[PDB]
């Protein structure tokens, strides 16, 4: 017995979570195995870790007609709301209210956090994953790569064009070749953020391609028509090798693959990870050195940083109808936002990855000293995964390098982070266009894209066809649905 | 009647036969039913016109003609083409490898034979586009450029499966007696004047036989090579009737329209493989 | 075109195992030689390298002075039938025939009237518009014999061109054949494993057995004097009884076999036989008679009926002789039934004597 | 063919056909020698443009990466499964059945004949078949895989034609000795019917061996999947965890090395069992 | 065992049209009985009915009293002999034999006496164990003959049994047969594409011909007093010379042929001919000799050599008299050229005449 149980008798129950293409909930986890002796609650994931696809295998499962316990993942905020409202997901309101006194605390201290997980009806049908923190994206330079090809770190755009092109044609790691990448970043999307250094917007929020709020009427960046101007120029990029030609594909070993080879010059990415790059492969790359840079003058002649860390997310995990066991449930999630399971769901397990020292969590020896990320670890053993569990912003201050806590409080100091969007509240009956229309939409969108940025197909030529195709797609449908929720609320 | 008298002893016959039968009722008959079914939902005679009306489909059956079109004029004579160089070849030994190497590939898995394509191909990497360094032409980025797709796919084709189609006519050029031959050779027939003047004609039956099972779908060709490969840069090329079908069937969880197309698609085959069968049987020899 | 062919020490070998050894035959032109014995030994292989389907190992064969041996069958100037269904299925009768010529393609009107004439002589006129897919064997052979004679060779090779066809249609192409060869009048080397052929058709008869050539000569003079045990059970329709015999008392007059047997002999100057010399003697079944000579001279031998089998107004007899059995032709009648003795009549003038261990007759 | 040797034009043709077939042939064996080098080489070469025909620094590792997967042997282990099993219920339906068929005297003959035939140029189509799956309760089951396809027309047809070719003097004389069906077809028309066996085995081996696309579709739990499934996952779509990203500095040996080793391992049991496979089929001059 | 077998009316229908047709024929105990005929016929098909192979549309057929037509091949008590030998290739030759008493007990029946005295009777003692991949034609044949005998049945069935071997190989297991069939004594009915086999082993021929019985009778019966036309045609080692003939001015006496040829028969009681009709005059080869050598003197005809074809001591002599031709048996020894006239005798006696429309026998 424990005083963390949620339940006297032992619970096993069935989860299927798919999340960001990669991993799949392992019952063998030690973070599981921590928090079923801790909650007394064993979770055994229904998945399939071959798959590729997270949404793919959420939507399969749902048409499948046989629901598992919980669902949990990542973007699946959107169907939490339709399959909730559809009655496929328990509404945890009351749930919440009488069982579990920590997400009622919380949701009570964070009102703002609440709204945006509400349902049209008002009903919350899934426990979201709350991060903490402030900043979330900065740009990065090589610092060798500077001095060695003898030119000053870039304050705007034309500088940068110009330290890119130096790095494509001159040679800067010294090995005689061109085969060095002066673009890369293991976030495919990152390759329109790009469009930031000519001033136009590849999104609202953390999210990519989000709606944003401009003077008051919502709009959406790829939409607008200074996007494609961007775009071309990004094209450019790539068809001059700025921007890595994988870059769609290399996805997550981007990072470990240009930067552990010496081949990339550039990256965006994060903070921390990325300034744990520069411990990491310091004893096999000898001059590598990487270093936290401003966001530079645009041609709008502003400095621009779009993406900020946003308050919750479209992250989570849900109760099906076919529970039974809604009490036992709805504790364990409130187990999450608890102390000890926000100590299990960041720092890993105890006398593993982290000790308890003073009443608050320190990692161990082995895990800071490590060239991989603190997180990448973590993910592997089941920790700071896209559960219901709320985010200890001190886990990241841990591992976070000084020179990335100087680039945070130079990008705070500086104030280039824009506001993030919050989002709006649509009504049952203007929520089904959103819910239906949108995911063909972005899907158009990003596969345009990426037809775009590879130079397949020409922008100014296919232009106009393409803003025909978002009119007939129903884009402007949800996007003057979407000023229909937004003018109720902010007038003034 | 006889039918009692004949069946009593004909029994344990029927008895092998029925698990055979009851087999195939189940297995493939019945979602046949399923097909005169999920036509209707969600009565009826309608998403038929959404699939001829749709920018998507009409484009994946645009493909799936061209796919079969190349598939057939280069796929189809290659392992024909093997067989005929094969049999012309002395020295049994080299003649054995030359037939253990061409008919290997065959054995190969297609997600492994897919895996080579994107691991030869791919750019910076990939042993093809450095041997296009090392002769200093340019370099490519393959399975991203719809382009080369098609080029791609059937190459790979011909290495898979050229030799193990050409094991069936190779065996049918070796049915023939070499009385034909020698006679032929008494009146001085030249190689070529031999395997064009009496061995393809010889061999004729056997490739139309197996011409008519080739048209006898011809519409899913390379379905599990291009579900694999296509990436959604490619994928206006890539882009099949089967394909359409498994993507918004088994993925999308659209049952009706996928059910519509792949009615329409059986029916074009049926079609098309009874016109193949009725001129291969009218003008070649033999038939179904 | 008549030409004839010396065929010099040729030996053929697969894998060294030597399948002819050194066969040596002369053929003068327009001569019927009919090469003929069991399976398995060089006479088609024999042929074959005449033909240059095969390769020659060894040996030097020619037609008239040029040497084919290097040369291509196409310029070897000969023309040959092959045993199973040579032509082309796809392809009619007269585009069978004109097949050869329509290589170079020749004139047109070259293989009109070779077709025209080929035709009328094997009577392919009506079937010229006919396919290969039905037709008769002998007519696929006669087509077959059609394309063989539009080439106009120096030499027809047939290679047991009637082994696939039954025997009244064997008997009735073989009667065809003759007749084709008394108005060609090419020169014709031909292949057997039937006795019959050979000795109807053939000028001379070639025995071979196992690459070696046994005996060369006219039919009747292997008929009459064969040049030993194997070439005497050869030829004729009934093989000749050979049953081992010997002599001990007397030497030159009488000779004694197995069942205790003894026959007279006549003198035959030039033979010069030993007394108590193992011996195989033999007699053909048309020259034993049941009581047929009446009160014979010396009393010929006395034996045990077998089996009797009628095969029309004449009838075959088998009598067992001790632990030896021999045939005996007889008449349609012959009431006989086994196991009575009976006294069997034998001709003194047609006798055969083989020496026990050299297979020459040596009588 | 005939050996006459002779004519040049002959010789030229003969001489430029070994060439280009020589060259073909080395079209089709470089990939595989090409992956087996590239597996056993370097990462860092094998990203430089080294390698290609041979082998440079040989690392070894990847193997040694492959060899540490679970899922790996486990679809390896599922797909071993499957062959066997899958083999022996397609046999045990097909060959009954095929003679069956075979046998002159059938009610339904034509009909059944017909029942069997029609299924080649027309099917219903992916969708009804996946649902007829999954109204079976065959989804996600090793036996719904094994039973889900014993049987194609082809394999009976060709079953049946080669029954029907043996002489029915055999079966008469059974039935003379008394023999009545079942106990004919063991004891003589299946020793008869040994290379027809051994083809039909062999191309429902490879059928079941290079299976992906529906023991993807039918399956969901990781435990019952096949290898060719993993290898979808792994070979073609290359994506990875954060775990392997991570782990691909402190390892040295590359990805496509790894993919490489694993591809390898993939086809050594058909490299191996090749050769007696394709030896006793031939038994002759080629063919 | 011997036993009797009776076929009555039994009749086989297939589709529209009908193979064989009423067959009726009754087989003594131990009786020899041969169906002859073409290749397309019913007589297989009859032997197949008698089997129980083939069902029975019509008639009855019984042996002894028990009726065999509702049965099963098990209990129809008798073997069968294929035409394809119907020997088991994996298994063993001693397994081959004992194949159908391998159903039923065990040793226990000891086994041994039946294959001791199968394989000695057929006389293979080292064959006991063998398989059939290596073998002779022959001897597949015999172990077949010997899984035959080892059922010890009331009726031998032989379908063909010699079709698939040699003719050397073919005469031997003929006379195996009759001697067999001598020893053992049991009823069996035999099936041949082959006249001589027929002629030899048969105690009674019955031929066949694209429906029902065409005649019945002993073997020398058949061939001195054929029924028709086909079965005149058919028997004897060289088949009957039939040539269109007519009648003008006298009947019986006179018969006219192409050349211009007249030809007086002997009155012959029991013929009834007329003048003026259409008829087709047969005569044996055996029964034509060469010119004033016999005499007259049973008839005379004058002619033109077409071929000479010698097979031994005898010769085939092929005549032209008018557009057709006629064979002559002669002996070897007498020289003979083509193209020259010859005087051809016959023997009356044995002449053939049967009708142009009926076929029937009239002399
Ligand atoms: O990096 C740091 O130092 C800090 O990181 C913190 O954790 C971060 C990670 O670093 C990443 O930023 C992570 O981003 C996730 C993101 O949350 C999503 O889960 C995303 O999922 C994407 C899918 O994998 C897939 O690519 C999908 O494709 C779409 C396509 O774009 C289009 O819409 C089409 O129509 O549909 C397909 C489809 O299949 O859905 O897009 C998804 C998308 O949303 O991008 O994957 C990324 C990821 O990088 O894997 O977020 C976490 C976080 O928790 O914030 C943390 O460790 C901190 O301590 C570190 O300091």
């Amino acid at each position: 017995k424990e005083a963390t149980w949620v339940t006297d008798k032992p619970l096993t129950l069935k989860i299927h979570m798919h999340f960001r293409d990669k991993w799949v909930w392992d019952e063998n986890w030690p973070v599981a195995k921590e928090s079923f002796r801790l909650t007394n609650v064993k979770l055994q994931s229904v998945a399939n870790k071959a798959a590729t696809n997270s949404q793919e295998q959420f939507n399969l499962m749902m048409a499948s007609g046989d629901l598992p316990d919980v669902v949990g993942g990542d973007n699946l905020k959107d169907k939490f709301i339709q399959y909730g409202q559809e009655g496929a997901f328990v509404p945890l309101n009351k749930l919440i209210d009488q069982y579990a006194p920590h997400i009622k605390a919380f949701f009570k201290s964070h009102p703002e956090v609440e709204r945006a997980i509400k349902a049209p009806d008002g009903n919350i049908y899934f426990i979201p994953y709350v991060p903490d923190g402030v900043v979330a994206r900065g740009y990065f330079i090589r610092e060798d790569w500077l001095k060695k090809l003898n030119l000053k770190p870039p304050q705007n755009i034309d500088e940068l064009y110009t330290v890119l092109k130096a790095f494509k044609e001159k040679d800067p790691n010294g090995n005689g070749k061109a085969d060095e990448v002066p673009f890369i970043d293991r976030h495919p999307d990152e390759v329109f953020r790009l469009v930031n250094f000519w001033g136009a917007r590849s999104s609202g929020s953390d999210n990519y391609m989000d709606f944003y709020i401009d003077n008051g009427r919502v709009k959406h960046p790829w939409a607008e028509t200074a996007f494609r101007d961007g775009m071309k120029h990004v094209a450019q990029w790539y068809k001059e090798g700025l921007i890595d030609k994988e870059i769609f594909t290399r996805k997550a070993r981007a990072r470990e693959q240009m930067f552990g080879g010496n081949l990339g010059g550039f990256t965006h990415d994060w903070f921390a990870s990325t300034m744990t790059f520069n411990e990491g492969l310091a004893k096999t790359v000898p001059g590598f050195k990487l270093i936290p840079i401003a966001p530079p003058t645009n041609s709008k002649g502003q400095r621009w940083e779009e993406d900020s860390r946003q308050k919750v997310r479209p992250d989570g995990w849900a109760i099906t109808v076919k529970n039974k066991n809604p009490v036992e449930t709805i504790k364990f999630f409130d187990f999450y936002f608890s102390r000890p399971g926000r100590d299990i769901s960041n720092f890993g397990v105890p006398g593993v990855t982290y000790d308890i020292k003073n009443g608050k969590a320190v990692f161990k020896d082995s895990v800071l000293k490590s060239p991989q990320p603190v997180n990448n670890q973590l993910y592997d053993m089941g920790a700071q995964i896209p559960i219901g569990f709320w985010q200890d912003y001190d886990y990241e201050r841990q591992w976070t390098t000084p020179e990335a806590q100087a680039g945070i409080d130079m990008y705070v100091k500086g104030k280039y982070v824009m506001p993030g969007f919050e989002g709006v509240n649509m009504t049952r009956e203007e929520r089904a266009i959103y819910d239906k229309y949108w995911a063909d939409v972005r899907t158009y969108m990003y596969e345009m894209g990426q037809a775009w940025v590879m130079g397949t197909k020409d922008v100014d030529k296919t232009w106009d066809e393409y803003q025909r195709q978002l009119k007939l797609r129903g884009l402007y449908q949800v996007l003057q649905m979407m000023q229909q929720a937004y003018d109720r609320q902010y007038k003034n | 009647e006889r039918l009692w008298k004949d069946i009593k002893r004909d029994w344990l016959l029927y008895a092998m036969l029925l698990p055979t039968i009851i087999w195939f009722l189940i297995f493939l008959y019945k979602p046949m039913i399923g097909l005169q079914m999920a036509f209707k939902q969600y009565i009826g005679f309608d998403h038929f016109v959404t699939l001829f009306q749709s920018e998507q489909f009409i484009r994946a059956i645009k493909n799936t003609l061209t796919l079969s079109g190349l598939s057939l004029l280069f796929g189809f004579p290659m392992p024909i083409l093997l067989a005929l160089m094969i049999n012309e070849v002395y020295s049994k030994g080299y003649r054995k490898a030359v037939q253990t190497i061409v008919y290997l590939p065959h054995f190969i898995s297609i997600v492994i034979v897919a895996g080579l394509v994107v691991t030869f191909l791919s750019p910076s990497t990939g042993v093809v586009n450095n041997m296009l360094s090392w002769i200093g032409l340019d370099r490519v980025y393959f399975l991203t450029q719809p382009e080369w797709f098609r080029p791609i796919y059937i190459s790979s084709n011909i290495w898979k499966e050229a030799g193990f189609d050409s094991i069936v006519y190779l065996a049918a050029i070796m049915s023939i007696n070499p009385a034909l031959y020698e006679s032929a050779q008494v009146d001085g027939a030249t190689r070529w004047q031999m395997i064009t003047r009496i061995t393809l004609p010889c061999i004729v039956p056997t490739i139309a036989v197996l011409l008519v099972i080739r048209l006898g779908h011809i519409l899913e060709v390379g379905f599990e090579y291009i579900i694999l490969l296509y990436q959604p840069t490619t994928y206006e090329t890539a882009d099949v009737i089967s394909t359409y079908i498994y993507r918004l069937g088994l993925q999308g969880a659209r049952y009706d329209i996928a059910t519509a197309a792949g009615i329409f698609n059986a029916v074009v085959a049926l079609v098309i493989v009874l016109f193949a069968n009725h001129m291969s049987r009218r003008i070649t020899k033999t038939g179904v | 075109m008549v030409a004839s062919v010396s065929i010099q020490n040729v030996v053929k070998r697969y894998d060294k195992t030597t399948v002819v050894h050194g066969v040596s035959l002369d053929i003068e032109p327009g001569e019927f030689v009919v090469l003929v014995g069991p399976s398995g030994c060089g006479k088609s292989t024999t042929l074959r390298m005449v033909a240059g389907l095969e390769e020659i190992s060894g040996g030097t064969i020619r037609i008239d002075g040029r040497v084919i041996n290097d040369l291509a069958p196409k310029d070897r100037d000969v023309a040959m039938v092959f045993q199973n269904y040579a032509l082309y299925p796809h392809l009619n009768v007269r585009d069978n025939i004109s097949f050869g010529l329509r290589l170079k393609r020749t004139k047109k009107s070259v293989i009109d009237a070779a077709v025209k004439t080929a035709a009328d002589i094997l009577g392919l006129q009506p079937l010229l518009e006919r396919k290969p897919s039905d037709l008769s064997g002998g007519q696929r052979q006669r087509v077959a014999m059609g394309r063989a004679i539009v080439r106009d060779p120096k030499v027809f090779l047939f290679d047991q061109p009637l082994s696939n066809l039954d025997a009244k249609l064997r008997t009735q192409m073989r009667a065809e054949i003759k007749r084709l060869h008394q108005r060609l009048g090419t020169t014709v080397i031909y292949v057997t494993h039937d006795q019959v052929e050979a000795m109807t058709l053939a000028d001379r008869i070639v025995v071979m057995r196992d690459g070696l050539i046994e005996q060369i000569g006219k039919p009747m003079d292997l008929f009459l004097h064969p040049a030993n045990t194997f070439v005497a059970s050869f030829i004729g329709s009934p093989p000749m009884n050979l049953m081992p015999a010997r002599i001990a008392v007397d030497s030159t007059q009488h000779v004694e076999l197995n069942g205790g047997n003894r026959i007279s002999l006549l003198p035959r100057a030039g033979t010069h036989l030993a007394p108590g010399q193992e011996v195989v003697f033999g007699i053909r079944p048309e020259d034993v008679t049941l009581d047929g000579v009446e009160g014979s001279e010396r009393a010929q031998i006395k034996a045990t009926v077998d089996i009797v089998e009628p095969l029309g107004s004449e009838s075959i007899l088998h009598a067992t002789v001790g632990d030896h059995s021999l045939v005996v032709k007889v008449g349609g009648l012959n009431e006989v039934h086994p196991g009575d003795p009976v006294t069997l009549h034998v001709d003194l003038t047609r006798v055969h004597l083989f020496d026990a261990q050299s297979q020459a007759s040596i009588y | 063919l005939a050996t006459p040797f002779y004519s040049r034009s002959d010789r030229i043709f003969g001489i430029v056909n070994a060439v280009l077939l020589g060259i073909f042939a080395l079209c089709a064996l470089y990939p595989i020698i090409y992956i087996f080098s590239m597996s056993i080489s370097s990462g860092a070469a094998v990203t430089q443009g080294r390698v290609f025909l041979l082998p440079v620094d040989i690392d070894f590792s990847a193997y040694g990466r492959v060899l540490h997967d679970k899922l790996f042997w486990t679809s390896y282990a599922n797909t071993i499964f499957y062959t066997v099993f899958g083999v022996v219920t397609s046999l045990i339906f097909i060959v009954p059945g095929a003679y069956a068929l075979s046998k002159p005297r059938i009610r339904g003959r034509r009909v059944f004949g017909f029942i069997i035939a029609f299924t080649m140029w027309f099917n219903a189509g992916m969708i009804p078949f996946f649902l007829n799956m999954r109204d079976l309760g065959l989804l996600d089951n090793r036996f719904g895989i094994l039973i889900g396809f014993a049987c194609n027309a082809f394999n009976i047809i060709l079953m049946r034609n080669y029954f029907e070719s043996i002489s029915a003097s055999f079966e008469e004389a059974a039935r003379m000795d008394g023999a009545n069906d079942l106990q004919i077809l063991w004891k003589v028309y299946i020793p008869l019917a040994k290379p027809a066996l051994a083809t039909i085995t062999l191309l429902c081996a490879i059928s079941r061996w290079n299976g992906y696309f529906w023991a993807m579709v039918l399956l969901r739990a990781e435990e019952k999947i096949p290898l060719q499934v993993y290898l979808k996952k792994t070979i073609v779509d290359l994506n990875v965890n954060e775990e392997f990203a991570g782990a691909l500095l402190t390892n040295s040996y590359s990805m496509e090395t790894v993919v490489g080793a694993i591809i390898v391992m993939s086809i050594i049991p058909v490299i191996i069992v090749y050769p007696v496979v394709q030896k006793y089929f031939t038994k002759g001059v080629m063919l």
